[PDB]
């Protein structure tokens, strides 16, 4: 019953969706929280980076995929590879091809096809990850939300990761005030600090956990990682 | 457990352990438990383990289960259901009823490996019993049992019928005894010659002796 | 000319391959080789279905293999003529039918 | 193998599952066709059903010109009618050009036949 | 199943007896329905009386009998 | 008496408003029915998931028009001797129209539902003609409301060109899986019942819950007071269901293992 | 083309294929492995259920990868030819690229790679057989025994057998050899074999193969007698009172 | 399914035998009997024509 | 994304017997009468021709074909089936023995190529 | 005032089993929720009531039978002092008419008359389980079982009081009507137990037998394969057998050693 | 039967978590990284007297600054370090500099996900995951002595202590509590003996034992049977002294 | 004259069960008087453990019908009757062939 309707890619329930894509959008949620927010000049992404233990240290999940172009993940460490790497190919060939930084929007679609192809095929499956992409072109900053399913949607702010909700219902609170907060680097930074500690209610808000990440008007894409995030807490 | 082939030990281990102890033995008849009805197969099994506990001490030898088996991949299915029934009953009746000593199961298939996992259940069934082969030993010792009982002509050579026996069974060194003994009835005579059991040896031999080439390597 | 024992080895590796790898059914066939080398005589050989491959000095295959051999080791010398093992073959095949005589 | 409710092969009874129920469903477009021939001339009468008032009665046809002197009718559901008519067209085209001459209407018959075979 | 014929003279019989507007289109309804019997003519005699109860009134008009004849219609073959 | 109520329910809203159509509407304002002459149903169908609010209306509709409720179980018709359930049926039936403002409510219609389609309807003749008798009996009369039968499954698998006719079966109900704006109204009508602290954020809840039915809704509350205890308090707070919802009891799980 | 799944990963960890190609190895021949300082001796028994063949016209059940390495195999005989045919193309490959024949190491690393490679693919499973490989590198004088296995583990072992009636056998060598003494005699070291495959073959002293690889294309098959000698004093130890 | 149609009957069993394999040992015994003789001076070959 | 399928549909069964052959074996049972007679001067071949609509015509259809101008074919069992394999087998006999030889194919040989055809479509998923 | 009762009905009770735990390294989870579920409501009432709140009507064990999961259910009876009542499913499930149908409501009743009590539901794959035929005159006499019983259920019944609690081999072919909230709340996995969860579930059997004083089952957890709770006491009564059969009073690691490598070939399939 | 596109109700595959079992099912694997050098430890294990323990290995070299040691089915970690070696003989020639620890580890990474029946988008070479895990440690003059942990799944962890196989857990806890940035090469080798051989069910000795280090002076050295053991009677000696 | 030759139902289940019955007489009481008679057509409905001795020990062909074999037949079943003597056995013998008693 159950083992029908998950052992194919190639099937549809009665729903109206297969049960395959609830489990992928699970996934999504087992990933660990990450806020995005932008006022359309500027584009920031929040992440809180958990790592698994004293002896572990912390691995990159927020990645530049040009200077001008990045994602963050939450899912899937080896799923979120395949699609990183297909967005690098991607943002080079727009480059050298149009002389453009690409956008979103045509990002997100091409994205989508390759999803949908790989539910057209048996060994073949759905992604499992989901990113939020930012870029700084020149309709401005832009924060899309892709999911492994290919429903792409652009957000003024959002959030994916476990208790999304919390930032994200902050998020329509502080709405009008950020998106007012125009051209300036540090007021956004210290917002997504602030925004991303309502998604919180069983994990720390510490130094070496939290990880910023910007692109804008005036900044090409940049990381502040580990020390970095301290005087924005 | 006891798994091999019925009346070459299978049967006979489980009738010599009930000589000694003096317990009643049971002889169940798997295949009559396969009743063509509903409701049918369970209330059945559970008159055999009602009986078995009211008159213990006694051990339970279930013939052949694998009728009323048969595993499947799931643990009930939309083929026929009377089989399933028998089948998760005879499960229920193990784990959930357990004995120290008072009653004795043994069970008899041909195959162990059709017989659902958790229906062999280690902590009731923990002797998991497998048949080994005659080596030419143990061939003229099971012979000579059977010719005691016998009376036979003197020019009958043990070891020489032996050697030229190979990988044949305690079965066939029965069936020998019985068709070379047959030659003697024939010719009226209560002694066995020579002659007979060469015939009869080389006779069961070929038919248990099948070659198609699936041996060697 | 071809060496028997070399041809036997292709075909058997090509049964072998079948269910292996491919999905497919293996051929339901067996082959007894007759054929003659100036580096080994007279060679006969045998092959089956699982890809085994054997030498036999005198072989059966078919309905009634067992009762057929048993016979085959008795008749059997190490003397031979062509003429002397048209009669052997035939005494046993007269003796292995599942229908009454021989014709 | 095993399987005759997922994957189609011969029956024992000998009436194939797939070919009878094929056999059965054509009919859901509610059309009833005929074709007879005149001494000169082939005719077909062909019944239309029009389902709403949002919709043309001229854009809905059974008959599909192939060539210039072919017809064909099909009497079916009409994504399979269409699908037969756009494989059915270009093999006319093709042995058009490369035989010199109009398709036959048995040899366009055979051709599909087999294929469904 | 009734004719095309014969829906119209279904039709006419069933929304008879029902009150209505003085004008009124039995046509209409009867090229939309295919593969309705009796019992589905009927019916969407009585769903256009439905919503009419529901409009405050004792009248279908032909606009409830489209509506009607759609729904019967969709949620069937 | 049930003591069902329209505010133990709320977002099936749509799907409320069909079922007071079909029956409460015939049975008040019968002279407007009669006077129009359309036939006025003596038979609802309904499917879809009871538990989610389709049975706690029906129940809500009977004490509302404070109408007899009978429960009658499909599986007890279904005799092993001879007739039994048709017999029983048409007893239902002339009690019915004795009792009247009444809903028979029969859980139930896939159980004596199937009836065969091939010469296996010989074995299986109990279950046919149960079935038949009661839309023979609905058929044998229209144009009254004065019994209604209202019908359930646990999930339909069951649908007979037969069971249609105004008389007969007309309306066809479906609850569906509900919306987000559902799910808060149906969470906040089952957070009455618990003792809350006040700083329960309803809007979240609603949207972090995905594929969900009414009676799994009921689970995470139960689940939530279950982890309020061995907390040390006696009420719940927002956390709470949010720890809740991650928790089996409706095949939602979390996992670690994907991050560093 | 086709390329669907044979191989499925286990809940065990030990795949299914592997577990059940280890089945065909104990059902097949048998084959013993004993090194010396100066040999590598490969034992194994013939069961000819019923024998009409000759000896020289069947198969021998050691084959020559090159003149002075060599493969002995226990499981089926179908699977084992596959394994042979893509080492002597390996062979000759060394051979024509490096300007020297095969090390042992390579070649044992060869045989494993593709058994491994049959259990990671779909489309193949793996081949039901393992394998005793031995022989000599280039310069050289020492003996290398290598057992691989289904898993395409490999690893090595001064002493091993595998096929039929493995465990009895193995015990037999735990208790009949010296570790601060492999034989450095041609004649100890065959003996040994001998008195492993002697308690299993049940008859028959011409039913008992010994093929001996001494350094430098030194594959030999000792004849009847000298076979019948080592049995005539096994009886002697056996038959032994003071 | 494409694997949902794969049986996989073509793969080792819990026996350790090949299902396939087995089945066609069996075919080769309701076929007719074929026998070879070699003998140093010749190879006589019989095959029996059943039906 | 397709044509990775190879599995065969034929398959042995436990009594050594190939499931599809049983199933094939009534088809040409559920056949029409057809015959030949070789008087050693020559061959004959018959069949019924019978159609199945009183409209169609069975003068019309064909059972025998002409497989090369020399050699004529007949068959019991289903329609559809022996319609491709009379093309096929057309086909092979005409680019094999006509391209690579000019003699037209002796019949025995032209028998193996439809031998060949038919078991390769059993062996082959 | 005779209103409910027993009527007639086929049963085992067992009022206060002796049986206790053995099991609580793999169960310790099953236990956790068990005990909330069923043990605190019996036990006080008035807990459940403050937070406004009332417990499961029922709850579903799966995973493998009787590996500490039957254990679990027995153990929580004895310790609530209710009555333990086993029916096996498939008695339950009758080809006659209704005969299934009739004997579930008996057995409800039963339940209603006795209230404060666990039905344990052993199998439900019979009761319910797969199919595709949607009746067959053999599938809906099942059918008509497993309908009847859901009755019972999703209608009027004591949550507070009746307790079922249910028993599978696989939930996955079980029809959503018996698996859905509405009838089992709490869906409990079993867990093949861990190094250390073996050893304790170990170190209960070593309460018995001369094992020498100084053993570390944690050292023979990390040889051991897969195992589960039911096969960890399968090892340990097979090791004494070796030291009854080599004539030897005492045990050491290695007797339960070579037990476990038996076992786990055994039951391979 | 089953296919391999599956997931879970999670969202996580079957196979990933069955393969977390097989590393489970090999033998403990320990490897520190300290302020100078790498250690790793194997158990080479030895069952039997006719077994040569002495002449096999599980500790196997990727480059000449790149070591590792694996758990779990040992014959499917040799196709992932052939390919891992390809990559960094590769990035000799193409840079002529040391590969980064971390980079080769994302590169063998991506083809552990390479698992399939066959897709549109990719390349499948596999149908499963690999039975087997590593710790691979190195050393490059950009970030030092590291140590990863390198899953069949395809996520990779940086660590400074990490052991795998059967025992991990109880090794894991006390290296925790040994790990200082302040202990010298010799050091780390040492508190990595006393664990070792308390996961061990039998005597530590070298015939059974392997350590090898890494060190930026030498590269990946695999250390010798005797150095390994004449610190296992140090070892020895000053434990059964404090007793 | 008589229905079912066996099935897959019980027949031989049922032929199972009298063999086990045999093996008990032999066992406790070693007393066997009672003997039973088997009778099949087929094959499919016997099993190698089924014809392994010890549970069926002899397997007789009954008869197949010959020429001299239905003469003899004739005459006995001829002995009750008023048959002409100007008859001849031999004739009507040689007549029937693919007949059986």
């Amino acid at each position: 019953f159950r083992n029908n309707y998950d052992g194919d890619t190639v099937t549809f329930s009665p729903t109206g969706r297969l049960f395959q894509v609830e489990y992928a959008l699970e996934a999504i949620k087992q990933g660990s929280v990450t806020v995005g927010l932008r006022s359309n000049t500027h584009a920031v992404l929040v992440a809180l980076k958990r790592n698994a233990d004293e002896l572990s240290s912390y691995q990159k999940k927020i990645i530049k995929c040009d200077e001008h172009m990045g994602l963050s993940l939450a899912g899937l460490a080896p799923d979120a590879r395949v699609l990183s790497n297909y967005l690098r190919q991607q943002c080079n060939y727009s480059s050298l091809v149009f002389n453009r930084k690409l956008a979103v929007e045509r990002a997100g679609h091409l994205l989508c096809d390759k999803a949908q192809k790989n539910t057209q095929s048996y060994g073949g499956r759905p992604y499992g990850v989901g990113l939020l992409i930012i870029g700084y072109d020149k309709s401005g900053a832009h924060l899309l939300e892709f999911q492994p399913s290919g429903n792409v949607t652009e957000l003024y702010g959002t959030a994916i990761g476990a208790r999304s909700q919390g930032a994200k219902t902050y998020l329509e609170r502080t709405l009008d005030t950020f998106i007012k907060i125009d051209g300036n680097p540090d007021e956004l930074i210290k917002a997504g600090v602030e925004a991303i500690s309502q998604s919180l209610r069983d994990e720390s808000l510490t130094v070496d956990n939290l990880s910023i990440a910007i692109v804008g008007k005036d900044t090409p894409f940049t990381i502040y990682d580990g020390e970095a995030v301290a005087k924005y807490i | 457990i006891l798994y091999g082939a019925p009346g070459t030990g299978k049967t006979l281990l489980a009738k010599a352990v009930a000589n000694q102890t003096s317990a009643t033995f049971l002889r169940i008849v798997g295949s009559e438990l396969i009743q063509k009805y509903l409701g049918d197969g369970p209330r059945l099994c559970r008159q055999i383990f009602k009986v078995a506990g009211e008159n213990a001490p006694s051990i339970v030898f279930i013939d052949e289960i694998d009728a009323i088996g048969t595993k499947r991949y799931d643990s009930n299915s939309g083929g026929e259901r009377e089989i399933q029934r028998t089948m998760l009953e005879l499960l229920n009746q193990l784990d959930g009823f357990d004995d120290r000593g008072d009653v004795k199961v043994i069970m008899a298939t041909n195959k162990i490996e059709t017989l659902d996992p958790a229906l062999i259940r280690p902590g009731r069934i923990d002797r998991k019993i497998l048949f080994e082969n005659p080596d030419l030993s143990t061939k003229k010792k099971i012979l000579g049992i059977h010719t005691s009982k016998m009376n036979l002509s003197e020019d009958v050579n043990l070891e020489t019928l032996v050697t030229t026996k190979d990988d044949l069974s305690g079965a066939d060194i029965q069936a020998m005894c019985t068709e070379a003994g047959l030659l003697a009835l024939r010719e009226r005579r209560m002694q066995v010659t020579a002659e007979d059991f060469k015939q009869a040896k080389e006779r069961v031999m070929k038919n248990k002796v099948e070659e198609n080439l699936e041996g060697l390597y | 000319d071809i060496p028997v024992e070399i041809l036997v080895r292709r075909l058997s590796d090509i049964k072998q391959g079948y269910t292996q790898h491919g999905g497919l059914r293996p051929f339901g066939v067996s082959f007894i080789y007759a054929g003659y080398d100036d580096r080994y005589g007279y060679q006969l050989y045998t092959s089956n279905p699982s890809g085994n491959y054997t030498g036999w000095k005198a072989i059966s295959v078919g309905a009634n293999t067992s009762a057929a051999q048993t016979l085959l080791q008795m008749d059997y010398k190490d003397d031979m003529k062509v003429d002397d093992a048209i009669e052997l073959a035939l005494k046993t095949l007269s003796k292995t039918t599942d229908s009454s005589a021989l014709t | 193998a095993g399987y005759d409710r997922h994957i189609t092969i011969f029956s024992p009874e000998g009436r194939l599952y797939q070919v009878e129920y094929a056999f059965k469903a054509t009919n859901q477009t509610n059309i009833n066709s005929l074709a007879v021939r005149g001494k000169d001339c082939t005719v077909v009468i062909s019944q239309k059903k029009v389902p709403d008032k949002l919709l043309d009665p001229t854009t809905v046809s059974y008959i599909f010109c192939i060539s210039r002197t072919i017809g064909m009718v099909v009497n079916g559901p009409i994504p399979d009618a269409r699908n037969a008519a756009l494989r059915a067209k270009a093999e006319a085209a093709e042995f058009r050009y490369k035989y010199g001459y109009d398709m036959p209407c048995d040899v366009l018959a055979k051709r599909m036949a087999n294929l469904s075979q | 199943l009734p004719n095309e014929a014969g829906r119209l003279e279904i039709f006419k019989i069933h929304t008879a007896k029902v009150k209505k507007t003085g004008e009124f289109d039995f046509e209409a309804a009867v090229k939309m329905s295919d593969g309705f019997n009796g019992a589905d003519i009927r019916n969407c005699a009585t769903e256009a009386g439905f919503f009419a109860i529901r409009d405050d009134r004792d009248h279908i008009n032909p606009d409830d009998l489209m509506k009607a004849v759609r729904k019967v219609a969709e949620v069937k073959k | 008496k049930p003591t069902e109520t329209y505010s133990d329910v709320g977002g099936l809203d749509k799907q409320i408003e069909e079922l007071v159509e079909a029956i409460v509407l015939p049975m008040k304002r019968a002279d407007k029915f009669k006077d129009m002459g359309i036939r006025a149903p003596k038979g609802a169908l309904m499917y879809g998931p009871p538990g989610t609010g389709k049975t706690l209306l029906a129940r809500a509709c009977a004490a509302q028009t404070n109408a007899t409720f009978l429960k009658l179980a499909a599986p007890q018709l279904v005799q092993m001797y001879i007739g039994e359930g048709a017999k029983l049926v048409r007893d239902a039936f002339a009690l019915a129209k004795e009792k009247a403002p009444t809903i028979i409510f029969i859980d139930e219609l896939d159980a004596i539902g199937t009836k065969r389609f091939d010469s296996e309807k010989s074995g299986d003749r109990e279950v046919q003609r149960t079935m038949l008798e009661l839309l023979n009996q609905l058929d044998g009369f229209s144009s009254d409301d004065r019994v209604k039968v209202l019908a359930a499954t646990n999930r339909v698998d069951v649908l007979d060109p037969a069971l249609l006719r105004s008389g007969r079966l007309d309306r066809k109900i479906e609850f569906p899986l509900p919306s987000e704006d559902s799910r808060a109204q149906i969470l906040q009508i089952h957070s009455r019942k618990m003792t809350t602290d006040d700083d329960i954020n309803w809007q979240e809840l609603a949207r972090s819950t995905d594929e969900f039915n009414g009676a799994q809704l009921k689970a995470v509350t139960v689940e939530a007071g279950m982890i309020a205890l061995r907390n040390g308090q006696s009420s719940v707070k927002h956390e709470d269901f949010v720890e809740g919802i991650s928790e089996v009891q409706a095949r939602k799980s979390k996992s670690v293992s994907f991050y560093a | 083309g086709y390329d669907r799944a044979l191989s499925i990963f286990s809940p065990d960890g030990h795949i299914f294929q592997v577990e059940y190609a280890l089945e065909a190895v104990k059902r097949g021949t048998c084959a013993v492995g004993v090194k010396g300082k100066n040999c590598v001796v490969l034992g194994c028994e013939r069961r000819s259920t019923l024998k009409l063949q000759d000896t020289r016209i069947t198969p021998s059940k050691v084959s020559k990868i090159d003149s002075h390495v060599v493969l002995s195999f226990s499981g089926l005989n179908a699977d084992s030819r596959i394994l042979i045919e893509k080492a002597r193309v390996e062979a000759q490959s060394h051979r024509l690229t490096l300007e020297d024949p095969v090390t042992v190491e390579y070649l044992t690393r060869y045989v494993a790679g593709v058994q491994q490679r049959y259990t990671q693919s779909g489309g193949v499973r793996p081949f039901g057989v393992s394998t005793l490989i031995a022989g000599f590198d280039p310069r050289d004088d020492e003996p290398k025994l290598y057992q691989t296995e289904p898993s395409g583990i490999y690893s090595s072992w001064s002493a091993q057998t595998i096929g039929r009636n493995s465990k009895t056998v193995r015990e037999f060598l735990e208790k009949n050899y010296d570790r601060k003494e492999p034989p450095a005699t041609v004649e100890e070291c065959v003996k040994l074999t001998v008195r492993s495959l002697l308690e299993v073959v049940q008859t028959g002293a011409k039913n008992i193969e010994i093929t001996v690889v001494k350094p430098d294309s030194d594959i030999v098959a000792l004849s009847s007698e000298e076979i019948n000698q080592y049995v005539t004093q096994i009886e002697q130890e056996k038959q032994e009172q003071q | 399914g494409s694997r949902r149609y794969d049986s996989r009957t073509t793969i080792f069993s819990p026996e350790g035998r090949l299902y396939q394999v087995e089945y066609a040992l069996e075919s080769i015994s309701h076929a007719g009997t074929a026998i070879g003789i070699m003998a140093s001076d010749g190879i006589v070959l019989a095959a029996e024509r059943k039906v | 994304m397709t044509d990775r399928y190879s599995f065969s549909l034929t398959t042995f069964s436990p009594s050594g017997k190939l499931g599809q052959i049983d199933y094939a074996l009534t088809a040409v049972k559920q056949g029409v009468t057809s015959l030949g007679i070789k008087a050693t001067n020559g061959v004959v071949i018959a069949t019924e021709k019978k159609s199945s609509s009183p409209l169609a015509m069975s003068e019309t259809l064909s059972k025998v074909s002409l497989l090369t101008p020399d050699i004529g074919a007949v068959y019991s069992g289903m329609g559809p089936d022996y319609r491709v394999l009379v093309d096929k087998s057309r086909k092979v006999a005409h680019t094999s023995y006509k391209r690579i030889y000019g003699e037209y194919p002796p019949t025995k040989l032209l028998v193996s190529e439809v031998a060949k055809i038919m078991q390769e479509a059993t062996q082959s998923g | 005032p005779p209103r409910i009762d027993p009527s007639v009905t086929m049963m085992t009770v067992e009022e206060k089993p002796d049986v206790t735990y053995s099991d609580v390294g793999g169960c310790k989870d099953q236990i956790e929720k068990l005990r909330e579920v069923v043990e605190l409501p019996l036990l006080s009432p008035e807990r459940f009531a403050t937070l406004g709140i009332d417990p499961p009507k029922g709850i579903l064990l799966y995973g493998p039978p009787g590996t500490g999961k039957t254990l679990c259910a027995r153990a929580v009876a004895n310790r609530t002092d209710a009555t333990f009542i086993r029916v096996i499913g498939s008695e339950l499930v009758q080809k006659y008419v209704g005969e299934g149908a009739r004997m579930v409501r008996e057995l409800f009743e039963m339940a209603r008359t006795k209230k404060a009590c666990i039905i344990f539901f052993d199998e439900i794959d019979a009761v319910g389980g797969a199919r595709f035929d949607d009746g067959a005159g053999g599938d809906n006499e099942v059918q008509r079982t497993m309908l009847e019983l859901i009755t019972q259920l999703d209608g009027f019944d004591p949550r507070g009081n009746i307790k079922v609690m249910f028993a599978t081999n696989r939930p996955n072919t079980l029809d959503p009507a018996l698996l859905r909230p509405g009838r089992i709340d709490r869906k409990v996995e079993f867990s093949l137990p861990d190094l250390e969860g073996r050893a304790n579930i170990f170190r209960i059997h070593s309460k018995s037998m001369s094992v020498e004083r100084g053993i570390r089952w944690e050292l023979i957890s990390r040889l051991c394969p897969n195992s589960t709770g039911a096969e960890l006491r399968s090892v340990c009564t097979e090791a004494g057998m070796f030291a009854i059969r080599a004539r030897r009073k005492v045990a050491t690691e290695k007797d339960f050693l070579k037990a476990v490598d038996k076992v786990i070939s055994g039951y391979k399939k | 039967d089953r296919g391999v596109s599956t997931f879970s109700p999670e969202g996580r595959l079957f196979q990933v978590e069955y393969s977390l079992e097989a590393i489970k099912l090999g033998s403990t694997a320990i490897g520190i990284a300290t302020k100078e050098g790498v250690v790793l430890g194997v158990e080479k294990r030895a069952t039997s007297p006719l077994l040569e323990s002495d002449s096999i290995e599980k500790i196997v070299e990727i480059d000449r600054h790149i070591g590792c040691a694996m758990s779990g089915l040992t014959a499917d970690a040799r196709s992932m370090i052939e390919h891992a070696r390809t990559a960094a003989v590769t990035h000799n020639l193409y840079y002529d500099e040391d590969i980064n620890v971390e980079s080769l580890t994302q590169s063998v990474c991506d083809l552990a996900l390479r698992f399939g029946e066959g897709a549109s988008g990719e390349e499948r070479l596999m149908s499963r995951p690999f039975g087997v895990a590593l710790l691979i440690a190195g050393h490059d003059a950009d970030d030092g002595y590291q140590l990863f942990h390198a899953e069949p799944s395809g996520t990779f962890y940086r660590y400074n202590a990490k052991a795998i196989g059967s025992g991990s857990e109880g090794a894991q806890a006390e290296l925790l509590n040994e790990w200082h940035s302040s202990l010298t090469l010799k050091e780390a080798e040492l508190l990595v003996l006393k664990i070792l051989k308390q996961v061990m069910e039998e005597k530590l000795d070298e015939n059974n034992a392997q350590l090898s280090c890494i060190t930026k002076q030498d590269g990946f050295k695999i250390y010798d049977n005797e150095k390994t053991a004449e610190l296992i009677k140090e070892l020895k000696e000053k434990e059964a002294a404090e007793s | 004259s008589t229905r079912v030759e066996g099935s897959g139902g019980g027949d031989s289940e049922v032929q199972r069960t009298m063999l086990e019955l045999l093996n008990q007489l032999d066992g406790f009481e070693t007393s066997k008087n009672i003997k039973i008679i088997m009778a099949t057509n087929r094959l499919d409905i016997l099993d190698p453990a089924l014809l392994r001795p010890g549970r069926i020990d002899r397997k007789i062909e009954f008869p197949p019908p010959s020429v001299a074999a239905r003469a003899e037949i004739l005459r006995i079943h001829s002995r009750k009757m008023n048959l002409t003597r100007g008859i001849n056995l031999r004739k009507v013998a040689e007549k029937m062939n693919g007949c059986s008693g």
